[PDB]
């Protein structure tokens, strides 16, 4: 597992940001709260982890992968978040009502501090959401946000078939 | 704890009608009914579903040689006078009692006759979604219509006297707070939950 | 401690310790062809409600709360006749300086009357849909609005003794969950899902949400649905 | 619950609970007559460093670290050749109303780059002993300083992917420590101790550290180092 810069927008790319999904505790319900392609070969979340630069060294590959994502906010914070995933072709969720009709987990943050999703297939696409299905409750009043860290890993056996020059030289 | 059983409970006669008719539209009827008596309405609506027989006992008197009467029962479905000499009065499929004054009352029963597996008290839907005014009437509580005759200047007066039997019922409810406004709905005047007190404390 | 629930392509976490209610002592089952369906037992998950310290409560219709609701929804409007039971699940998200305490209760046949003596609650006012109808702390006032003082529940009676149908009590004190099973009830064992509503989920405070100072103001509140032995009749010939 | 470790004449208390981190699968064992040494198993602790909202980072180089610690830093200087693995013991004092997250990895032959590209760093920008350096949040600048900036981790990589190498995270939300059992690694079965840093240990935050207003200001982090089948070059006869 390596972390993925998830939230590599512009300013952001260039700090240890990039890695740190930001929680609003008071923002819109339903709202989306991040979210991303999911291509491992491509996409700039997941090109340069440790799974996306090996796999930068083949023509073709596929295998599934692994998803984990985890809540940095105080002991005493609770709330939920909508997991979903939306498969190759279908688009992605456009309101939280959608995103919960489809493949989803309710991540509850105050019993479990991270969440684990292992897509079915991912190849040389499909997306990941994640709603704001609560506010995050707190005890008391806070200095700052709430991050989510955000980790990826081949989750099974992964193969690889020709290998090329990377396109990162 | 056997006057809190069920049909302890149930089982008990009642008046539910009272009506009076001329032998000069000079007939009586009644639609049968268990929300026209507060005291029976508010056992019954306890329950949210039930199944009983009913027996229907008939005191009938009259003032100005033998009066006869005839009352007949009209099922759910059947043919309903409109007048006193309509053809429904020998409908052979609408039972009737031929009484002559002198004797013991007059008494029938009629079983559970829905066709769903039991009664319902409440109702929380529509006899047809299309109009609003349905809330709340499920046809199949239909247990049909009396109506009252002399055979052949008088007034008669009858009492109805109701009373379930074999009584079976399912799904307890709280007990109404609030006094009933119409025998058609549930609609009610918000009330309090009790009798006030003037502090918390004991004395 | 923490149990994880996949029915279908939805996955709940619940605590292993929560208690379950089941109604009446009974688990649905199964029951002229008729025809079950099991691509329709998923979680369905309601838009949250936020309680305040002022929230006089909240309720919902269930054939109706889930007639929007995808697969389920859809097998409303092409099977004229069927039956259905329900889990029910309400959980609340709040700290240990939160307090208060609301009455989770699942009500059959729950007929409510009109604002207005004279007249019959509109459908809206009775339901609307997904979205949960709101009890007043004062007296309703409307020509079809449905009497929503939360002190007679809307039907009339006390609230406080609601308690008589199946239901659970949440104390944020000691516990932020409640589970319900609610069996298939009615006087007929299947019927048209469109023009009757088997229960009401009502969620009525007892005692106010309240806070310290600095804590969040308010507290979701979720319903996460799950059907179960819907049954539905058959569209082929015999 | 609670585990009291004695080596030597000195002692730390862990949690039972606590996992520990094995680096490659390796336990540290005993590999020209070369003779062991016991003395020096005991627990080194570090001063603390103060983990602030902007804290980006702090480094170690270990065998240097311990360079002026007691019997330790004394037989890096007695004898010329030498190996040793380490335990090393990471926790954080913080409450339940504070909230951040940090990566604790120990990497091997941990080469790093200077500010300016056409020299090399110095040895105090690289080491400070038992000091520990901090690594920048924006570009270091100088003509001799490492190139701190910790998005490339001083080494010209990005930082998320450090997990490559023995590690372990830190979230308060669930855990206050970390232990890391590094196994002697090198190219050579023993080496000169003052010639070269077989590995570094860095503690980079990756959820900022924040608080609860009237919560103190900053998480202190402790570092607690026990050496084991330390080895050196015998200094007898034949």
């Amino acid at each position: 597992d390596s972390v993925v810069p998830v939230n590599n927008t512009e300013g952001k790319v260039m700090s240890i940001e990039a890695y740190q999904i930001p929680v609003q505790s008071n923002s819109t319900n339903g709202s989306q709260v991040f979210g991303f392609p999911l291509i491992p070969g491509a996409s700039s979340v997941l090109n340069r982890t440790l799974l996306g630069e090996i796999l930068n060294y083949y023509t073709h590959w596929s295998g599934s992968i692994k998803l984990t994502f985890m809540f940095c906010g105080s002991a005493m914070a609770t709330g939920k978040f909508l997991l979903a995933y939306s498969p190759p072709g279908a688009g992605a969720p456009t309101t939280r009502k959608e995103a919960m009709l489809g493949t989803h987990v309710i991540w509850d943050v105050g019993l479990q501090s991270s969440c684990v999703l292992c897509i079915p297939w991912i190849s040389q696409g499909g997306y990941i959401t994640c709603w704001y299905q609560t506010n995050i409750v707190v005890p008391a009043d806070t200095q700052s946000d709430c991050k989510i860290l955000c980790f990826v890993s081949a989750c099974n056996d992964f193969s690889v078939r020709m290998l090329k020059d990377t396109p990162f030289i | 704890r056997s006057e809190s059983t069920v049909e302890n409970f149930l089982c008990r006669s009642a008046c539910v009608y009272y009506t009076t008719y001329k032998n000069h539209d000079n007939f009586a009827q009644w639609v049968i009914n268990t929300r026209q008596v507060a005291q029976l309405r508010r056992k019954l609506e306890m329950f949210t579903y039930a199944r009983f027989d009913l027996e229907l006992t008939f005191v009938i008197t009259s003032s100005q040689p033998v009066l006869t009467h005839q009352i007949m029962y009209v099922p759910p479905g059947g043919p309903v006078p409109t007048k006193i000499n309509s053809y429904s009065w020998q409908t052979s499929t609408n039972p009737s009692v031929f009484w002559t004054e002198g004797s013991a009352p007059p008494r029938i029963s009629i079983p559970f006759i829905s066709i769903g597996n039991a009664y319902s008290m409440f109702y929380d839907g529509w006899a047809r979604f299309d109009k609003q005014g349905t809330y709340g009437i499920n046809t199949l509580n239909n247990m049909g219509t009396l109506y009252m005759r002399h055979v052949n200047p008088i007034v008669s007066t009858v009492r109805i006297y109701f009373k379930p039997k074999h009584v079976k019922t399912w799904v307890p409810r709280p007990p109404r707070l609030c006094q009933y406004q119409k025998a058609g709905n549930v609609n009610f005047e918000p009330s309090g939950v009790t009798e006030g007190r003037t502090e918390i404390t004991a004395m | 401690r923490v149990r994880s629930i996949t029915l279908g392509n939805s996955t709940i976490t619940t605590q292993e310790c929560a208690n379950v209610v089941v109604g009446y002592g009974t688990w649905p089952t199964y029951l002229q062809p008729t025809q079950p369906d099991v691509a329709t037992c998923r979680f369905y998950t309601l838009e949250s409600v936020m309680w305040q310290q002022s929230s006089p409560g909240w309720w919902w219709k269930f054939p109706d709360a889930l007639s929007n609701m995808g697969l389920f929804g859809q097998n409303m409007q092409y099977h004229y006749l069927g039956r259905a039971g329900y889990t029910l699940h309400v959980q609340c998200n709040a700290s240990k300086f939160h307090q208060g305490c609301l009455l989770v209760v699942c009500v059959p046949e729950a007929e409510m009357g009109c604002a207005t003596i004279a007249n019959k609650p509109d459908q809206k006012s009775l339901s609307n849909g997904e979205t949960a109808n709101v009890f007043d702390s004062q007296n309703t006032s409307g020509q079809t609005a449905v009497q929503a003082n939360v002190i007679n529940a809307g039907m009339g009676i006390g609230v406080g003794n609601l308690t008589i149908f199946p239901h659970q009590w949440i104390n944020l004190r000691t516990n932020n969950s409640a589970t319900i099973v609610m069996p298939y009830v009615n006087s007929v064992p299947m019927d048209n899902m469109f023009r009757h509503n088997n229960f009401t989920l009502m969620i009525i405070p007892f005692a106010p949400l309240s806070y310290s100072t600095g804590a969040t103001t308010y507290v979701p509140i979720t319903v996460t649905v799950a059907p179960m032995c819907a049954e539905y009749n058959g569209l082929r010939l015999a």
